RNA sequence: GAGCUGUAAGUAAGCUUUGAUCCAGAGAUUUCCGAAUGGGGAAACCCAGCAUGAGUUAUGUCAUGUUAUCGAUAUGUGAAUACAUAGCAUAUCAGAAGGCACACCCGGAGAACUGAAACAUCUUAGUACCCGGAGGAAGAGAAAGAAAAUUCGAUUCCCUUAGUAGCGGCGAGCGAAACGGGAAGAGCCCAAACCAACAAGCUUGCUUGUUGGGGUUGUAGGACACUCUAGUUACAAAGGACGACAUUAGACGAAUCAUCUGGAAAGAUGAAUCAAAGAAGGUAAUAAUCCUGUAGUCGAAAAUGUUGUCUCUCUUGAGUGGAUCCUGAGUACGACGGAGCACGUGAAAUUCCGUCGGAAUCUGGGAGGACCAUCUCCUAAGGCUAAAUACUCUCUAGUGACCGAUAGUGAACCAGUACCGUGAGGGAAAGGUGAAAAGCACCCCGGAAGGGGAGUGAAAUAGAACCUGAAACCGUGUGCU
RNA sequence: UGAGUAGCGAAAGACGGGUGAGAAUCCCGUCCACCGAUUGACUAAGGUUUCCAGAGGAAGGCUCGUCCGCUCUGGGUUAGUCGGGUCCUAAGCUGAGGCCGACAGGCGUAGGCGAUGGAUAACAGGUUGAUAUUCCUGUACCACCUAUAUCG
RNA sequence: UAGGGUGCCCGUACCGCAAACCGACACAGGUAGUCAAGAUGAGAAUUCUAAGGUGAGCGAGCGAACUCUCGU
């Protein structure tokens, strides 16, 4: 999944090109709260909205380009790594 | 024991007889013996008598789906020496 | 119901046919009699069908 | 749940817990005194932790 | 491995990297009823005996254990009948009881409407309903068989013979088998004759009753006299110890970017990659490369199942000889009355039942469709048994030229429920906003309902009486009459 | 469609003052009228919260409704003596052993359950919006317990 | 005749000739029992009233035919 706390890169959407920090996550419908993203507006007060988890691709560390993320072994725990590159993420 | 469960804290019928009367909901298998009993052996007090009464389950209690409430019993204790059974 | 002690014999079920084969159920019983059979723990009268009692029994 | 103390310790444990924390939360909650609600599961779980551990010792 | 306190929204109070919530194996707790079982009973309630403990000066009131009936079994078991033996009493027992898938299986009892273009035989049909008994399957099962060859060698099921031979108001109709080709492949233990022990008893002849050995046959075989030296707990006799797999959570898992339309890209236009993975679902539209996944590989503290070897058991196998002895009795069979065999009492063999009568003992006994003689095959009157076979309340994967809310379950919804009946019992109807509640702040008329704006939205004749929105029906305006 | 048609379920109301967006229909009042061996008072079945106070007016009420046996929110049933159990038994049901029976089960003894009947200690007055021999005041009665030959 | 204290469980509200029970209905029907005033009288009859309750959940007009109930 993506843990909040995370810097990601929307993929799809109206916002699509933008960035912004992982807030809150809803993971029994697969929907995460990007800041400055999905701004809705309710009756007049302005906020974020949730936006589907498939949308948003974690930034490469080294290139700050979006990739997908595996997981190793480095002890005996895991360790997330970056497709492009190889480093934990 | 934990025989009585809560004071019942009303309007006429329990305010205007707390000059000596403290009414309780209490378990619903219980005497006037035992009630008798676990309210001297909890407030430390001499308890002069105590009335009980059934009060039936109500229909009242009806949303979307209609239901019941519980069926509760209900204890009245007039004290000899003491006071603050409800607070 | 009853039944013979010694053996098992009990009534069994059939037809009853006129001279024209018009059926119509009916029971065939055995010939049990009242017969006091000397078994240890006490004499007992139990049923005995007389096809038992012929060559053989306590009594 | 690793209380780890003397049986009798256990039988001090359950006769506090049982009646005088959690009966005086039950009238507190009635007569509208009592927030922090959320002490009365606590309890409640608690007075279940020192029987269960009791009945593993027999 | 980062959030969580179900729906169910919201508040309040909280828990969590010192590992919550969650998933799996094991353990603990488990109120009252209900076979309900201490007694009673209008299920879910009332009233008790006894032992022990908590409380009170003391009674009153509590907590826990136990107390039904039948069966067997040890003891006290000693009447009317001396004594004994019916009763009566105590102690012990994972003993029974009830339920459920009236799907399958065996047994007991057993219709009718219908057909024959009537109906009495006959058919429907040994079907429906009912009752008892199990089991994971059951029933059958190791030739007193089939037959007519240069023979076969338990049973069960299927294909075919064959709608044949037969049965029959010989009407309507009912209807085989043997062979032959195959699935599957377990065969064995008793009774009896005789040998050694055991009481009681009238010689010791007591299987006079008890026990162990023995022995299972048609090739007649066994006892009897004689020599001479494999386990198979699914039958065979039943109790334990011994490492690999399977189930019950899981982990890793290749490869895509840019432009146009758009509220939104997965679409169109370009280039590019993976593939033991191009099954499928989601994602703001139509994705092999965005997510969950798929091909492949890896994993198990603990519980269970199955399974291999090693223990643990068990356990003298054949060949001759013939004096004599044994080989399942009120049985086989017959007459009378029924039933069952495809077979309706017929010339009716083979097989069961009720009532009467009643055989032989290896030169024996039975069968080869009345019956007799000669030939051939077999050895009843004792019992157990796996596989091939039938069905599905239920769990795990998956499929469909199956339905798509008047359909598919009666029930896609909180349905066997509103309800309706004294009762047994009968029984519906009800789907859809949007991609995301962003579910209309605020102003105006109105008491509120309801509008008209203005905002959210890509859309508000999308505003929760929410997709689309048709016909009957109800209106408002108008062109010609 | 019939069609704004039939009906609106036996009966005496009139005015004044309120409240209210709205009054023949709701609240208070005076006059009149009806029952009075009953339309009055109390209780057994049977219903089962319908009882009370504060709010409400979508639907129910054969019209209206500012009101209600209707909707919402909070309340209300108090026993040693009253009626039942801890007492008895009609009719009937059930029944250890038992008798009979294809099965299922039918009948039945000791015993048991069982009222509509028998036995059995409390009366006046006051009090609340809602209890009343039940709560309170006064005055009593019965059974058992502990202190300072009787049982049958 | 043989031999100074303790006192439990269920019901209790409300309607009960009725708009709350049985009749599908706020339905002229049905529903056991107790109490029982005055004038008049045989009287629990008849007429008028007491204690107490009630004015009945559609009205306002007009005063035709015809139907229903009532008087001459």
């Amino acid at each position: 999944h993506i843990k909040k706390g995370d810097n990601v890169k929307v993929i799809a959407g109206k916002d699509k090109g933008k960035e912004g920090k992982v807030i809150a996550t809803l993971p029994k419908k697969d929907r995460v709260v990007v800041e400055g993203v999905n701004i809705m507006k309710k009756h007049i007060l302005e906020t974020e909205a949730a936006i589907h988890v498939s949308n948003v691709q974690l930034l490469d560390p080294k290139t700050n380009e979006p990739t997908r993320v595996g997981y190793k072994f480095v002890d005996g725990k895991k360790v997330r790594i970056a497709k492009k590159s190889g480093e934990e993420i | 024991r934990d025989i009585l469960k809560r004071p019942v804290i009303t309007e006429k019928s329990s305010e205007a007889m707390a000059e000596d009367k403290y009414t309780f909901d209490v378990d619903t298998r219980v005497n006037k013996t035992q009630v008798k009993m676990a309210v001297e052996e909890i407030f430390n007090v001499k308890v002069a008598s105590v009335n009980i009464m059934n009060y039936k389950p109500k229909k009242k209690r009806m949303g979307r789906y209609q239901g019941y409430t519980n069926k509760r019993r209900k204890a009245i204790v007039t004290l000899k020496e003491g006071s603050d059974d409800l607070f | 119901g009853k039944q013979c002690f010694v053996t098992g014999r009990k009534a069994s079920t059939g037809n009853r046919r006129s001279h024209a084969l018009n059926s119509t159920k009916r029971r065939w019983n055995a010939n049990l009699q009242k017969v006091r059979i000397l078994v240890d723990g006490k004499p007992k009268k139990v049923w005995v069908s007389a096809r038992a009692l012929k060559s053989g029994k306590v009594t | 749940k690793e209380i780890r103390n003397l049986t009798t310790s256990e039988i001090e444990e359950q006769i506090k817990s049982s009646k005088e924390e959690l009966f005086n939360l039950r009238f507190q909650l009635a007569t509208g005194q009592l927030e922090e609600t959320a002490r009365i599961r606590t309890v409640r779980k608690t007075i279940a932790r020192l029987k269960t551990v009791a009945r593993e010792r027999e």
